[PDB]
RNA sequence: CGGGCUAAUCCCCCAUGUGGACCCGCCCCUUGGGGUGUGUCCAAAGGGCUUUGCCCGCUUCCGGAUGGGCCCGCGUCCCAUCAGCUAGUUGGUGGGGUAAUGGCCCACCAAGGCGACGACGGGUAGCCGGUCUGAGAGGAUGGCCGGCCACAGGGGCACUGAGACACGGGCCCCACUCCUACGGGAGGCAGCAGUUAGGAAUCUUCCGCAAUGGGCGCAAGCCUGACGGAGCGACGCCGCUUGGAGGAAGAAGCCCUUCGGGGUGUAAACUCCUGAACCCGGGACGAAACCCCCGACGAGGGGACUGACGGUACCGGGGUAAUAGCGCCGGCCAACUCCGUGCCAGCAGCCGCGGUAAUACGGAGGGCGCGAGCGUUACCCGGAUUCACUGGGCGUAAAGGGCGUGUAGGCGGCCUGGGGCGUCCCAUGUGAAAGACCACGGCUCAACCGUGGGGGAGCGUGGGAUACGCUCAGGCUAGACGGUGGGAGAGGGUGGUGGAAUUCCCGGAGUAGCGGUGAAAUGCGCAGAUACCGGGAGGAACGCCGAUGGCGAAGGCAGCCACCUGGUCCACCCGUGACGCUGAGGCGCGAAAGCGUGGGGAGCAAACCGGAUUAGAUACCCGGGUAGUCCACGCCCUAAACGAUGCGCGCUAGGUCUCUGGGUCUCCUGGGGGCCGAAGCUAACGCGUUAAGCGCGCCGCCUGGGGAGUACGGCCGCAAGGCU
RNA sequence: CCGGGCCUUGUACACACCGCCCGUCACGCCAUGGGAGCGGGCUCUACCCGAAGUCGCCGGGAGCCUACGGGCAGGCGCCGAGGGUAGGGCCCGUGACUGGGGCGAAGUCGUAACAAGGUAGCUGUACCGGAAGGUGCGGCUGGAU
């Protein structure tokens, strides 16, 4: 377009549309669990995956996804979450940090244990 | 018409590329002097102040290069380029520390100043600069 | 609370006036600057030592110096789905008030001030130096340190004062809490720690004025949560250690095997050597001044006291093998096999892994990379050339406004002169220091810190040059406009009008079916249809000409005639002499359908009824048939309103066809309409003098898909609905 | 009618017509809007009362100091945080019920578009219909032959 226009309009500064909102600009927010269960993903998957809905002190309530096998998660549990979503479940766009709050890590478990909560044997 | 100067360059590299002896353009004493810049650098062989159905003209007479073999025979120029810079929609002004040079060196920029039209070169050595009118190769 | 007493650097009058304040006059100046003269006004403080002299202070007046106040110019975020705001509001006269201009305050006169250069309202945020990213332009950011501002529980106020409308001052009001002897009182951590709460999370209720700096004092000294240090925290950066050398064709265990073997692996073990920490001895720099001695309380030269960190670092002697953990191994992206499992339990930042032979989960062996670190999440820049100034784009991928007219604005052809706004050069003041950058210097390096050096943009002052931009003036005719003479045309509007056909009515004649389909049926017909002849009424569209044609900005326009009128082209080269292009807004036009009012109504024809095809047939085919299609006046304003191609100008081979002009009539030249193609462009298909080619100016527009041209608000409208 | 060969054409198919794909109704999760209303924040206008406090007048029937042509107290007033009455503006949250939309899928009905998709398709409007959609008027070709 002419100059004159980008002197008259200019260019539009798009800015970002943050992917966690529930957070408020934090890295990480407590909770307490409400429906401790299983959820089904879309194609081209299938299995039964573990899913933890939330309330927040950020006054929010969102489904946030259990990593590992074996956990120790029901009603009024108390919980920490991170940010990232699970591209084949929709409604999940958060994790749940293992070895937190009323929360522990994955049960026999030796690899990548930091992201599992889950301290070290002998 | 808005900018002759751009038609002027226009005129020329429209020519050069399908390779006329000559060429004509209306004249101003600004063009000329542009024009006597453009051929003591060696990109053209010089213009004459010709004269058309009662107007005034500048017949300007092209430089090419050599034939060549190949598939593409066709003489490679001599100005390869030649854009406008400043403009009427965008005046640009240079002092002479920000004068830039063409293409590592090959290349010049003609510039109006109040000592009359210098290349990218002779600014620098006079220690001015001005409306950057365009740069060639 | 009250009664009565006493000192002073407290307060008051008088005197002295160098001097300073005010009025009025006059010189200079030029906004209330300095000097001058008469009338008027005003200063003060003592104390101490070694005592006719010193030191400290006290009074005024000028100046310096620093710290300020007020005022100006340019710059400073997001939404126009905020488009209008304004009565102290803008100006004036006159007073108050302050240190001082001021509508900062009051009174009165006037009717004015701001705004698409984005006023008014809303949301957000403390700005700058700098900080990080970045090749850079730019973006994000404003903690720490440095400067300025604003606040001192939420608000208002004035007093004291050189200075505030004051955090640890005061008055009141509100909200809150606590104390209490129940009559009443108090408080304000956003000072240093600390508690409680909220949170993903941010520390010690430590030492000391030794240093630096600050207040007070002549000094001694005092205050000092500023400041100097200690501690806590891998929070970030820097540095260091968990050892070094020798060490088998190579222990065990462990993983793989084709069972011969392979891998871990110089790794260990053990030999030697070195010696983190931990033990003792020593033990600082920082600290030289104030002060005291002589001199002169001065220059200068001598004399001591003092160290929080701390018995710390650091120096010496001696001396123990002395923590390794994390991520990753399908590609991006360096690093491979074995079991378990079997779309289950699971990894996932993207593409995607798993359904009985998983380099993609888990474990293990082994391996890759860093290394007291390792990873994740969050957020910022980068890659993003993906808001593109550098540095993008709109024929079919998202994007040309339906079309015109025209305001503001942006932009503007040849030649001469003045001015010197942009613009360029030189000088010069500011552009604090910290930091960034180069050189070097101290902690044994580095991180950190010190020293010097070296620049800019930006704006303030003076001078200069004049090419381009601009402005003022003078000429020109190559853009535009115009005069003379013509030409073609479904350009638009009103009024008349001409024939063919369909439908119905009337008359004559005539008989067993017509109509309709792929085939049939509904339907019409002995109450006489169909096909024929004749006459009449009514509405609508204009056959051949006619076409790859023409006109129009677009939608669109088609029988003939006349009138009213527009645009446009060619020639002659007669006049004006840049008068120009573009065009956010605004305005007008805008096919069909649709709306309102009043006509009109033959043919056709949404909905509707019927008959058929079908599994069904709310459809495609058939028989009827209402609005509507037609006219007048109003709206409605959308579309595949298409060339899915904005408008004007200049430059860049041609060939063939066609419309209309001019010539000299073979042919040449203008303007439109198609075709193929030079170079060139283009992701390709394609375009190509009617560009989608090389360019200049201006407007509109795009920024993944869907959600959605939907919701909200606003405007328009009778409504359906339109615009944004 | 069945199969195959070559050329061309169109194609939204490439698991290749046993393809691809549209819409209503069914179920599940999420999200926005409408909605008799309720709940809170911000802001504007007018009026009543109005604390401290500066400022302006009075200081007498009248107290105190004298510095006595005065000063303080003390009285009246304008402005005044804020409180109250009433009425507007804006935004957030919430709401019986309601309207569509997105994603999931392995269901139900049909088969609208992509080939001449079996009635060429798309489009604006208008009407109709369980739904994709049909149809009428005009328009584009991004229509096959
Ligand atoms: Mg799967
Ligand atoms: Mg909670
Ligand atoms: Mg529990
Ligand atoms: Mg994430
Ligand atoms: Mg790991
Ligand atoms: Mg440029
Ligand atoms: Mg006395
Ligand atoms: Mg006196
Ligand atoms: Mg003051
Ligand atoms: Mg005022
Ligand atoms: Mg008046
Ligand atoms: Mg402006
Ligand atoms: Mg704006
Ligand atoms: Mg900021
Ligand atoms: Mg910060
Ligand atoms: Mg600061
Ligand atoms: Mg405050
Ligand atoms: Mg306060
Ligand atoms: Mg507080
Ligand atoms: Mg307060
Ligand atoms: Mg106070
Ligand atoms: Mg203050
Ligand atoms: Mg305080
Ligand atoms: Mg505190
Ligand atoms: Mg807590
Ligand atoms: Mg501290
Ligand atoms: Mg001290
Ligand atoms: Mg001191
Ligand atoms: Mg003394
Ligand atoms: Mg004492
Ligand atoms: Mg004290
Ligand atoms: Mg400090
Ligand atoms: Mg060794
Ligand atoms: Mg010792
Ligand atoms: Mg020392
Ligand atoms: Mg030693
Ligand atoms: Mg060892
Ligand atoms: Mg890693
Ligand atoms: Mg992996
Ligand atoms: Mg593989
Ligand atoms: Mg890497
Ligand atoms: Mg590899
Ligand atoms: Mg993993
Ligand atoms: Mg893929
Ligand atoms: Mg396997
Ligand atoms: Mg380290
Ligand atoms: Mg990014
Ligand atoms: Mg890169
Ligand atoms: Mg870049
Ligand atoms: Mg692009
Ligand atoms: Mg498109
Ligand atoms: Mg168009
Ligand atoms: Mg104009
Ligand atoms: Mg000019
Ligand atoms: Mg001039
Ligand atoms: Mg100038
Ligand atoms: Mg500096
Ligand atoms: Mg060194
Ligand atoms: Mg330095
Ligand atoms: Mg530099
Ligand atoms: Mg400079
Ligand atoms: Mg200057
Ligand atoms: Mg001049
Ligand atoms: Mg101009
Ligand atoms: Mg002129
Ligand atoms: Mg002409
Ligand atoms: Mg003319
Ligand atoms: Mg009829
Ligand atoms: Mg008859
Ligand atoms: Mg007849
Ligand atoms: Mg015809
Ligand atoms: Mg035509
Ligand atoms: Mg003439
Ligand atoms: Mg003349
Ligand atoms: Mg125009
Ligand atoms: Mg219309
Ligand atoms: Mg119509
Ligand atoms: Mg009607
Ligand atoms: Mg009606
Ligand atoms: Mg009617
Ligand atoms: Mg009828
Ligand atoms: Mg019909
Ligand atoms: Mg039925
Ligand atoms: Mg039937
Ligand atoms: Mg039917
Ligand atoms: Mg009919
Ligand atoms: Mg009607
Ligand atoms: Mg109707
Ligand atoms: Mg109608
Ligand atoms: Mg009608
Ligand atoms: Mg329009
Ligand atoms: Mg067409
Ligand atoms: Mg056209
Ligand atoms: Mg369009
Ligand atoms: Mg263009
Ligand atoms: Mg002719
Ligand atoms: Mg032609
Ligand atoms: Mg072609
Ligand atoms: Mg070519
Ligand atoms: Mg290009
Ligand atoms: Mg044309
Ligand atoms: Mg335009
Ligand atoms: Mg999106
Ligand atoms: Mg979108
Ligand atoms: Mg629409
Ligand atoms: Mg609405
Ligand atoms: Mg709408
Ligand atoms: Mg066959
Ligand atoms: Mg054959
Ligand atoms: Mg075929
Ligand atoms: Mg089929
Ligand atoms: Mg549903
Ligand atoms: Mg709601
Ligand atoms: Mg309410
Ligand atoms: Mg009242
Ligand atoms: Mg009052
Ligand atoms: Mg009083
Ligand atoms: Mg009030
Ligand atoms: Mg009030
Ligand atoms: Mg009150
Ligand atoms: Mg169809
Ligand atoms: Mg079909
Ligand atoms: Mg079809
Ligand atoms: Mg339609
Ligand atoms: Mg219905
Ligand atoms: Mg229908
Ligand atoms: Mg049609
Ligand atoms: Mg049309
Ligand atoms: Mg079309
Ligand atoms: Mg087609």
């Amino acid at each position: 377009p002419t100059i004159n226009q980008l002197v008259r309009k200019g260019r539009e500064k798009v800015r970002k549309k943050s992917k966690v909102p529930a957070l408020k600009g934090a890295p990480f927010r407590r909770g307490v669990c409400t429906v401790v269960r299983t959820v089904t993903p879309k194609k081209p998957n299938s299995a039964l995956r573990k899913v933890a809905k939330v309330r927040l002190t950020s006054g929010y309530e969102v489904t946030a996804y259990i990593p590992g096998e074996g956990h120790n998660l029901q009603e009024h549990s108390v919980v920490l979450i991170r940010g990232g979503r699970v591209k084949d479940l929709p409604g999940v766009r958060y994790h749940i940090v293992r070895g937190v709050y009323d929360a522990a890590g994955v049960k026999d478990r030796k690899k990548s244990r930091s992201k599992y909560g889950t301290k070290k044997p002998k | 018409l808005t900018d002759p100067i751009a038609d002027m360059l226009t005129r020329i590299r429209n020519a050069t590329r399908v390779y006329k002896e000559s060429t004509d353009v209306p004249a101003s004493r600004f063009k000329e002097e542009i024009l006597r810049i453009l051929a003591r650098e060696g990109f053209i062989k010089g213009y004459e102040r010709v004269d058309v159905d009662g107007k005034p003209y500048l017949r300007v007479y092209l430089k090419y290069g050599p034939r060549r073999q190949g598939p593409d025979p066709r003489p490679e120029q001599v100005i390869h380029h030649i854009r406008r810079i400043s403009k009427p929609g965008r005046r640009v002004y240079v002092g002479v520390k920000e004068i830039p040079r063409v293409r590592r060196g090959l290349g010049i920029a003609i510039l109006s100043t109040s000592k009359g039209v210098l290349t990218d070169r002779e600014a620098r050595k006079l220690g001015v600069g001005g409306e950057l009118i365009c740069e060639v190769w």
